[PDB]
């Protein structure tokens, strides 16, 4: 056999790859179309660790399901790019991707060439951010209940919308203490310092979120105190353990005291160590390494409760909710190194675990979301819900600039870009026009996952959006009519719908400019 | 021949003689091999005449004497200062070769290279160890060169210091590093002083040695590699660095005898016999790129440029 | 060595034959080469069994029984060959077997020799076409001095040593040597008995050539008349009739039937015994009828029942019955008889006539055969053959058909060549001498095709255990410088080395057919440069 | 879900299709090109 | 057969057509990729694995090549992308059309050495005619010389229409990483911008760091991720627990000694680091690790310790603030110091949050400017592909930047060497002229590609630039002609000089060398002995 090409490399080329292309990500849109809106159904998604997950999120849905096909690879990884990027709009990313990928298929059957199409894309994505820039609004971040309408209009589609309330008001208070500033550099980091800790049973009203941070674990000794109101708390990175030396320590022993001596004085330096923390006179002691039984015994003689092998991130959010600095070297310990600021330190039995809670914090910038429900699933999908909220409640305090939804900006961007396209003179006014009406296809999927009549409905829509001030108008995705955002309050962040569009006559280009499709080839 | 692996005792030996004709000629490795399979078609038709083994043999051992001396009758003196001469052997040579558009190019060096590593008036024979090749990819073959002094492909261990004038040269057979007896030797600490003081006194040995190089003029150093031991600790390149010295490491323990041979350097095997009547004087030693192709030491210029 | 080897500058699959990949070729030079080698290793095969002094061959078949030969034809159809231009050198032998009957070795050695020289030729860079037309020009220059130097023998019934000759020069390769001049004088004596001198034909039909194990191969000898292997039907006839006047039958000695099919029908008890009659009186008619036509011997063809049997004994008729029609033919030629359909049409003029009809035996074996011979002026013959074993009586048998077929040449065309090697020296010669006057490049050609005629002298020197280049250059010097070519290869040690004494003897024909089945073969070799096959 | 067309139709499509026709013709050429005129040759098939 | 040799033979046409069908293979892979109407190749590799790209180089790399003759080509490209950087598609082509129209000519019989001779001759005087009359001088042309070179280099890629402000990074980029050294000669040492991908916003939003970005973050999250007037200490070594080397032990027979040397293990790591921050060092790199017990210490003096940095990311941080990268804190006098000098400085280093990651922006370093290119698009396919052509527009300019010439692009430089190679040829010999001319005809294989990709009459389009370069080389007052080379938007010879479409003259003058050096060896073949594996 006198191949040029190992066998296993088949190589497509042409309009059959670009078809295929287009009919890859129309179809991941078609697997999500129905999870979007207020209106939107579950779906029960089967892990191969036997696990199980039942969501609405498209983000969540991509990432359980596995594909062969490079296009539908590009497009669940552009609905990881969304949520990464602003946690939200994972499947009007994938919808909107869809369309246009779905509306450049005819320009590609009719003999255009994709480089003319994605130019098209590519102005018309420029006007849509102008558009969005246009008909956005402000925000009054320090409005509490304007954020709390904010974030509603984000987790209504979700479903937690039925403790609207709790979840709102959970993710504000959350976002809100981890909102932090040194050296000149704000920081929300609702990822390393807004922790969630699911604990089944109990009801989903009673969860919350904690002035304070909560960890699974007890005292090292049943004599230390579980519950104290003004703990003064020690970190530590370091064993309290004695533990051998980095180089080759060995010993050699002929005298019949060096035993004896050698191991009295492993236990001395253990009271070393623990002298050097009771000096600081703290009433909390949190290890990330082990605490040895001595070590414990004298803190126990100092009155001290001690927590022995926490994780890292653990340690962390516990230092900036108390206000503590980690040390790894007692003898380095300073009293702007002890935490002061924690109002309570309770170690309570949660059913038949021992959970700590540090709470009654004092500016604590850090903290602990308890949720309580049902089950493991119920929790997990109440988790990503409020990770949902917290970061729609971050990218507003980042940016204050609000657009309205319903499919409103929409339909406002579509009829800005349709307008605009009458000066264009040359052909690539079709494709633009193409994805202008491409834009439509979010007020279509929220009217079609509502119930309601598609055409009658946005005719209506477009026809409201050729008169002066209506780009607030869009669709109810609850009764299948069209309002005004300003009456009804769905309200999305700005810098949400600009990444959204851009991510998607992003895609669109990318899979547009692929061609001649190459596989087998092993690395 | 010698690629395709031929089965046939015959050929197999006719692998054979074009390698013996590669060894006392280096040209004609086709030649032989055409002459012997022909003489062997012919003793083909000899034999079916029913003419004997033996015979033929001296009969070809006749005609090979006859063809020796007509050849030599054929033949034409001729002076190694004939360079015209020498330039249309080498482009004669060459003209079979893929390398034959180059031949304005390749045959003078070919004939430079040889010119240069022999005494033209006593010389009997050559050694083409003196003549060092060195395949690079990257440019065309337009791009070959005969570098009169040293090419290296080691890579320069210092950074900033890529380019040296007027260079000092030294060959190190020497380990710089801490100090390491041929025996078992272990460094037993009993008390927490002995520790810093067993740093401190690595320092000062491998300052010490690197003080010794550098008060002799050497503003390149050439180690060599050395298994069992590390030929250049950190340290001492830190050392080295901070005295402005070029250092080359793990050049190999064959590539010796060929580098003093061309920058007149001394190889040294202990720091006391390291001055500077063992080191060799270079107009230049520069770390060369080649387009983005890799990297390239070179040593041009000598003031001992032996016959390499 | 394979018949597409692309797959496509674009990755699709390229599909133009059938089982391509399981299919070879191959093109040019180097298909030339294996022809030239396949023909060289048959023709390496063929020259040992070349001349008096050459060896025999021993063929063993698909169901393992022996054939041992000299016979070139007869070896290349015994063998299982796979090679393309190895069945085509089979073929060029059994072409020399079909038009002459003897040179089937001679051609083999010729052509492989032209092929080896081609081959040089080619190493050279000519032409494979420029080197087949060198040797057409150079065959016919050979041909024609052929004609130049040929002799003529008489082809007459008084003197036949000229004949003898040729036979013998046929049959000395052959392993009835020892039978020498016997063996001779039995095929000359056949084929001029069965022979049409006008018309110049001569019907091998005409020439029965039997076999039995037994005997010496001494006991060969000439039947002027039949031998069948056949009895008399009733054990207690007699087993010799001379004078026999035979009335030969083509009618089974049985109550007549009809080839329509027919129902006779018995109604009643008279027509049950007129059935009866009419069965006795039809065998009694039959009997009657034969008697009276005068005949002492009945032959017939499909055999007879027991009251045929029985009446032909009582009347003192011996009978053949179950005689197969090409015998039954031979028969009536040989005594003058003729062929009877049924006994109405039997008369005296029709029955044939033989001196002695007898039954032989053949030692302790139970197995007799009839002899018909006395005839007057048997046109028909046999040869019956004795021998110790069936390996040596089936080679005998091929041998005498070679002597046969040589003296049919010679009936043919009498004019004759002189034979151990000297007619190809002398054609040797003379295209060495054509090409030194020819300028064009086929004189390379031409002097190959010298060289290549050369081989059958150098083979039969070598054969003989002289030295082939020392004897051939030896005995070239002499035809030059005495004119004579008629001075060849000394295979039996003579002394002499002149064809025309020692009377070794070739027909030009013969020669001929050599020379020209040779490069004819060899043109349509040669121009063969690609070869496909699974 | 339902294919057009059996399983195992091989469709060769456009400019590439085209040029691997002319290669097969070419092919084709070349298995008789030396026999042509009076120095041509006979090929051997089996 | 004769040949022993336990492997495959091809031989002659049946070897060069196997060669040419090979680099047709390779360039037909890559022809679709060409110009600024060329598009994109997904590459999948047995697992899942996707690559979008239009790099040929790329391209041939990441496929599995199983013939000699097309890896060559795909060496080729690779070596096209070491010396340029841009080309390396354009080169593969001219390279396989090169080896077509000079296996025809084989076919007719020219000699392959004839036609390696009139290639070589091609060659130089195609390079010559180049240098000669196709080239500007980027110094008459100003600064929008490099911004059209590298919106030229862009068009093709993923970053095209957003060429207009891509082109302008990467020219900042290039200008920023300027330096001239010893010998005073400006050099641009691209491969010293660092590239780094986030997928998140648009491209659009893609960043160009005056500075330094770092693929790090901090070792603590106690340590502040921001500080102003950053004093920065490059080290090459880890600070940890000290741990006494190998041939080191530790033996103890007096237990009181066991503390202090545990300490001590501590202890000296602790001075190295206020040796450190005492100079006042707030920003802290490090190849190596660093332990907490450390980091603590960091933390403590309100510094920013780094820790696994990249050897090749410190050098250009070190390069680009004025620091220097120790090994060790030891001096000339056998201490261990650490001065002020040694430090770096920079406007401010902070730690960033690009999408759901972290990474470290180095800003404002003074004793050289610096550059950084944080690409910004959908998902790493788009990245990756943004990185490769920011590559080959980074290339591009450098090379623009050394050689002051570039020459006009859309066909032009290759339309005028057809004219000018086929009207030269006329002079050299006869076989080498028609060399000469094949390879003048293969030259425009390049503007055939733009136009067929473009999807435009191939025949007609070129024809016309032709027309045009004809006029120019035999008018001498429309020499302004030479720059007309193709529009493909319109389908329509245009200016090209006049358009902005350049190309650095080294891009064209090393295609050919590579093409032709790439012809000859792959021509230079009329054998091949395929061994079987063992
Ligand atoms: N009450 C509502 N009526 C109509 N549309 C709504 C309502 N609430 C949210 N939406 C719209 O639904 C979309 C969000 O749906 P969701 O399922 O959260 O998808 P994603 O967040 O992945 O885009 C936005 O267009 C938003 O404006
Ligand atoms: N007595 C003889 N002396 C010399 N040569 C002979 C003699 N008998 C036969 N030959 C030669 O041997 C050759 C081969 O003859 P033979 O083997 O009988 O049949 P074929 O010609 O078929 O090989 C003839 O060319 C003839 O010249
Ligand atoms: N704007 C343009 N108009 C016409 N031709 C162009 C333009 N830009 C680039 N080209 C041509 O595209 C060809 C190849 O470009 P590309 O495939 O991107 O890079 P390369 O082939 O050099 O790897 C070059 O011949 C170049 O002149
Ligand atoms: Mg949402
Ligand atoms: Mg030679
Ligand atoms: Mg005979
Ligand atoms: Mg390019």
């Amino acid at each position: 056999p006198v191949l040029v090409l190992s066998q296993n490399t088949k190589r497509e080329s042409g309009r059959k790859v670009q078809s295929g292309n287009i009919n890859a990500a129309k179809t991941i849109a078609d697997i999500i179309r129905t999870c979007l809106g207020p209106k939107s159904m579950m779906k029960m998604l089967l892990d191969p660790m036997g696990g199980i997950v039942m969501t609405n999120d498209g983000n969540a849905i991509l990432r359980e399901i596995q594909v062969q096909h490079p296009a539908a690879k590009s497009m669940i990884e552009i609905s990881r790019t969304q949520d990464e990027e602003v946690g939200d709009g994972t499947t009007s990313v994938i919808i909107l991707a869809g369309e246009m990928l779905s509306v450049a298929e005819h320009f590609l059957e009719q003999q255009m060439h994709p480089t003319v199409v994605i130019s098209a894309y590519r102005k018309a994505l420029d006007d849509m951010i102008s558009t969005l820039k246009k008909i956005s609004i402000p925000v009054d971040i320090s409005d509490s209940d304007m954020m709390l309408n904010i974030i509603n209009s984000s987790i209504t589609t979700k479903a937690i919308s039925r403790w609207s309330s709790l979840a709102c008001n959970i993710a504000l208070d959350a976002v809100k203490m981890v909102q932090f500033e040194e050296n000149g550099r704000k920081e929300i980091d609702i990822k390393k310092y807004a922790r969630v800790e699911k604990i089944p049973g109990g009801i989903i009203e009673d969860s919350c979120v904690l002035r304070g941070v909560m960890i699974n674990k007890d005292v090292t000794h049943p004599r230390m105190r579980r519950y104290i109101k003004n703990p003064r708390i020690v970190l530590l990175d370091s064993s309290l353990e004695y533990k051998k030396g980095e180089s080759q320590t060995d010993i050699e022993i002929t005298r019949e005291e060096d035993f004896t001596r050698i191991l009295q004085m492993e236990e001395e330096y253990i009271q070393q160590l623990c002298e050097d923390i009771i000096q600081l006179k703290p009433d909390v002691v949190i290890t990330e390494k082990g605490i040895s039984d001595l070590a414990q015994h004298y803190l126990m003689r100092a009155n001290i409760t001690a927590i022995r092998r926490v994780r890292k991130t653990d340690n962390n959010r516990i230092a900036r909710a108390c206000g503590a600095r980690i040390v790894s070297r007692p003898e380095e310990l300073r009293e702007d190194d002890v935490g002061t600021g924690a109002g309570l330190l309770e170690i309570k039995k949660i059913g038949d675990e021992y959970f700590t809670f540090i709470t009654d914090c004092k500016d604590p910038k850090a903290c602990t979301i308890l949720l309580r429900g049902a089950s493991k699933e119920i929790l997990s999908e109440v988790e990503r819900n409020l990770q949902d909220a917290m970061q729609v409640c971050r990218n507003v305090l980042l940016d204050p600039q609000l657009v309205p939804g319903g499919g409103a900006s929409e339909m406002a961007v579509a009829h800005a870009l349709t307008e605009k396209s009458k000066a264009m003179t040359g052909v690539e006014q079709w494709p633009y026009r193409a994805v202008a009406q491409a834009l439509e296809v979010i007020p279509r999927t929220l009217i079609q996952n509502c119930g309601a009549s598609t055409i009658r409905l946005l005719t209506s829509l477009r026809a409201k959006h050729t008169q002066e001030n209506c780009e607030t108008w869009g669709v109810n995705g609850e009764t299948g009519t069209l309002v005004d955002m300003k009456e009804l309050g769905i309200w999305e962040p700005l810098a949400v719908k600009l990444q959204t569009y851009k991510t998607a006559v992003e895609t669109a280009v990318l899979l547009l400019r692929i061609d001649d499709i190459v596989s087998g080839h092993k690395k | 021949l010698k690629q395709m692996q031929v089965l046939h005792p015959a050929a197999r030996m006719l692998v054979e003689l074009s390698k013996a004709q590669d060894i006392e000629a280096g040209d004609g490795t086709t030649s032989v091999v055409i002459i012997a399979g022909s003489l062997l078609d012919s003793c083909t038709k000899l034999l079916q005449k029913g003419i004997h083994p033996t015979i033929i043999s001296e009969s070809f051992q006749k005609a090979l004497e006859k063809g020796i001396e007509i050849l030599t009758d054929m033949s034409r003196p001729v002076e190694l200062s004939d360079r015209e001469t020498l330039l249309n052997s080498a482009t004669t040579s060459l003209n079979s070769k893929v390398v034959s558009q180059y031949s304005s190019l390749l045959s003078p060096m070919s004939v430079n290279a040889v010119m240069k590593v022999i005494d033209p008036a006593t010389a009997t024979s050559v050694d083409l160890r003196d003549i060092k090749i060195v395949k690079k990819l990257g440019g065309t073959i337009d791009d070959c060169e005969l570098v009169e002094g040293l090419v290296l492909t080691q890579k320069v261990s210092n950074s900033g210091i890529t380019r040296v004038e007027k260079a000092k040269i030294g060959l190190i057979q020497f380990c710089l590093s801490a100090p390491k007896t041929d025996m078992d030797n272990q460094i037993v600490v009993s008390d927490y002083a002995q520790m810093d003081r067993v740093l401190r006194e690595e320092r000062a040995y491998i300052l010490n040695l690197v003080k010794q190089i550098k008060k002799t003029g050497c503003n390149v150093l050439l180690i060599q590699k050395s298994i069992l031991r590390d030929a250049l600790s950190d340290l001492a390149l830190h050392f080295l660095n901070k005295m402005k010295i070029m250092v080359i490491k793990d050049i190999e323990r064959e590539d010796i005898e060929f580098i003093c041979k061309t920058i007149g350097t001394k190889p040294v095997a202990h720091i006391d016999q390291f001055t500077a009547d063992m080191l060799g004087s270079a107009e230049l030693a520069e770390e060369v790129n080649l387009n983005g192709s890799g990297k390239l030491l070179k040593i041009t210029g000598c003031a001992s440029p032996g016959k390499t | 060595s394979m018949g597409t080897l692309a797959f496509d500058e674009y990755g699709r699959p390229f599909l133009i034959i059938k089982d391509q990949d399981r299919k070879s070729r191959l093109m040019g030079l180097e298909a030339l080469k294996s022809h030239i080698m396949a023909a060289k290793a048959v023709a390496n095969t063929m020259r040992t069994s070349l001349g008096p002094n050459g060896l025999d061959k021993m063929m063993v078949d698909k169901d393992g029984d022996v054939t041992v030969t000299n016979d070139g034809a007869t070896i290349l159809s015994m063998m299982d060959v796979d090679h393309q231009i190895a069945k085509l050198m089979v073929e060029l032998s059994k072409s020399q077997d079909d038009e002459i009957g003897d040179g089937t070795t001679g051609v083999v050695v010729l052509a492989g020799a032209l092929l080896e020289e081609a081959e040089q030729l080619l190493d050279r860079g000519i032409h494979p076409i420029r080197i087949a037309d060198g040797y057409e020009q150079a065959a016919r220059v050979a041909i024609e001095h052929l004609d130049k130097i040929s002799d003529s023998v008489l082809v007459d019934i008084k003197d036949t040593e000229p004949l003898i000759q040729t036979a013998k020069t046929t049959l000395g390769s052959k392993v009835v040597n020892s039978c020498h001049r016997q063996m001779a004088e039995i095929a000359v004596n056949a084929v001029l008995t069965v022979a049409d001198m006008e018309r110049r034909d001569v019907d091998f039909e005409l020439i029965k050539v039997e076999g039995k194990v037994g005997g010496r191969l001494e006991d060969t000898k000439l039947i002027k008349g039949v031998i069948v292997d056949k009895d008399f039907s009733h054990p207690q006839m007699p087993k010799k009739v001379e004078d026999a006047k035979i009335a030969i039958l083509t009618c089974p000695f049985e109550p007549p039937k009809p080839k329509t099919k027919h129902k006779l029908d018995v109604t009643s008890v008279e027509d049950y015994k007129a059935l009866q009659k009419y069965e006795k009186e039809k065998f009694e008619e039959m009997i009657q009828q034969i008697k009276e036509t005068g005949a002492n011997l009945a032959i017939c063809q499909w055999g007879f029942d027991d009251e045929a049997n029985h009446l032909l004994l009582q009347n003192n008729l011996p009978a053949v019955r179950w005689v197969g029609g090409p015998e039954i033919e031979l028969i009536a030629i040989a005594t003058g008889g003729r062929i009877v359909p049924r006994f109405s049409e039997l008369t005296a003029e029709k029955l044939g006539f033989a001196g002695l009809v007898q039954e032989i035996s053949f030692g302790t074996t139970k197995d007799k055969m009839l002899v018909i011979e006395q005839c007057k002026n048997s046109r028909a013959v046999t040869i019956f053959i004795r021998g110790g074993n069936k390996m040596i009586i089936e080679e005998a048998k091929r041998s005498l058909h070679d002597a046969l077929c040589v003296i049919r040449n010679l009936i043919r065309d009498n004019r004759v060549v002189y034979g151990g090697g000297a007619a190809e020296i002398s054609c040797a010669l003379a295209v060495s001498q054509e090409a030194d006057k020819c300028p064009t490049l086929e004189q390379y050609a031409m002097r190959a095709f010298a060289d290549a005629l050369e081989v059958i002298p150098m083979a039969l020197s070598e054969n003989s255990g002289m030295n082939p280049i020392q004897t051939m250059t030896e005995v070239r010097a002499r035809q030059v410088k005495e004119m004579n070519p008629a001075l060849g290869i000394d295979c039996l040690h003579k002394g002499t080395n002149d064809m025309k004494q020692q009377h070794v003897i070739e027909t030009l024909i013969g020669k001929k057919q050599q020379i020209s089945l040779a490069t004819q073969m060899v043109r349509m070799i040669l121009k063969i440069d690609d070869i496909r096959k699974p | 879900p339902v294919i057009l067309l059996k399983e195992g139709t091989d469709s060769s499509q456009g400019i590439p299709q085209l040029v691997s026709n002319i290669s097969a013709c070419q092919v084709i050429a070349e298995a008789v090109r030396t026999t042509l005129g009076p120095r041509g040759m006979d090929k051997l098939i089996v | 057969g004769p040949l022993s040799v336990f492997g495959d033979r091809s031989t002659g046409e049946t070897i060069r057509s196997q060669n040419v069908m090979a680099a047709a293979s390779i360039a037909n892979i890559v022809k679709s990729s060409l110009g600024p109407v060329g598009l994109d190749k997904m590459l999948v590799d047995d697992i899942g694995d996707v690559t979008i790209t239009n790099d040929g180089a790329t391209i041939l790399k990441l496929l599995e090549v199983e013939h000699p003759a097309a890896k060559v080509l795909c060496e080729l490209a690779d070596l096209q992308d070491k010396e340029v950087g841009d080309g390396t598609t354009s080169v593969v082509i001219i390279a396989a059309e090169l080896l077509k129209n000079a296996d025809e000519l084989v076919k007719q019989k020219i000699h392959p050495t004839s036609v390696i001779s009139g290639y070589r001759l091609a060659c130089k005087e195609a390079v010559r005619y180049i240098n000669e009359n196709l080239i500007v001088n980027t110094d008459e042309l100003g600064r929008d010389c490099l911004i059209n070179a590298a919106k030229t280099s862009m068009s093709s890629k993923i970053i095209g229409i957003n060429g207009d402000f891509f082109a302008n990074m990467v020219v900042d980029a290039v200008l920023a990483i300027k330096y001239t050294d010893i010998r005073g000669q400006p050099r641009y040492p691209v491969n010293s911008v660092n590239i780094l991908k986030a997928h998140g916003r648009s491209q659009m939003e893609s960043m160009l760091i005056s500075g330094y970005a770092l693929n790090c973050v901090v070792g603590s999250q106690g340590m502040p991720k921001r500080i102003v007037n950053a004093k920065i200490a490059c080290l090459d070594f880890s600070l940890q627990k000290t741990k006494m080397k190998l041939g080191v032990q530790v033996v103890i027979t007096d237990p009181e000694k066991l503390d202090q040397i545990r300490q001590r293990e501590s202890d000296i790591t602790k001075e190295r680091i206020q040796k450190i921050l005492a100079t006042g060092a707030n920003v802290i790199l490090t190849t190596g690790g660093i332990d907490d017990m450390c980091l603590k210490y960091f933390v403590e003096a309100g510094a920013m310790a780094v820790r696994r940095v990249l050897k090749r990311d410190l050098k250009r941080i070190a390069k680009a603030s004025g620091a220097t990268i120790l090994s060790t804190l030891a001096n000339l006098e056998g201490e261990e110091t650490f001065e002020a000098a040694m430090l770096g400085q920079a406007e401010e280093v902070v730690q960033e949050r690009i999408c759901d990651d972290e990474l470290i922006l180095i800003k404002n370093t003074k004793a050289r400017t610096s550059a950084s290119i944080i690409l910004r698009g959908a998902n790493d396919f788009m990245c990756d592909e943004m990185e490769r052509s920011l590559h080959d527009a980074l290339c591009v300019v450098k090379r623009v930047l050394e050689s002051k010439s570039v020459v006009p692009g859309g066909g032009a430089v290759e339309a005028a060497l057809s004219i000018y190679l086929e009207n030269y040829a006329t002079s050299m010999g006869s076989r080498e002229q028609l060399a000469i001319a094949e390879f003048a005809r293969s030259l425009l294989v390049i503007p055939n590609t733009l136009a067929v990709n473009a999807a435009q009459d191939s025949t007609d389009l070129v024809a016309k630039l032709r027309a045009f370069h004809n006029e120019a080389q035999v008018n001498p007052e429309r020499k302004n002609l030479k720059w007309i080379g193709l529009d493909l938007s319109n389908g329509k010879p245009r200016d090209n000089k006049q358009a902005g479409v350049f190309e650095p003259t080294i891009v064209k003058v090393k295609s050919l060398k590579f093409a032709t050096e790439a012809a000859i060896t792959i021509l230079r073949i009329d054998d091949l002995i395929k061994l079987h594996p063992e």
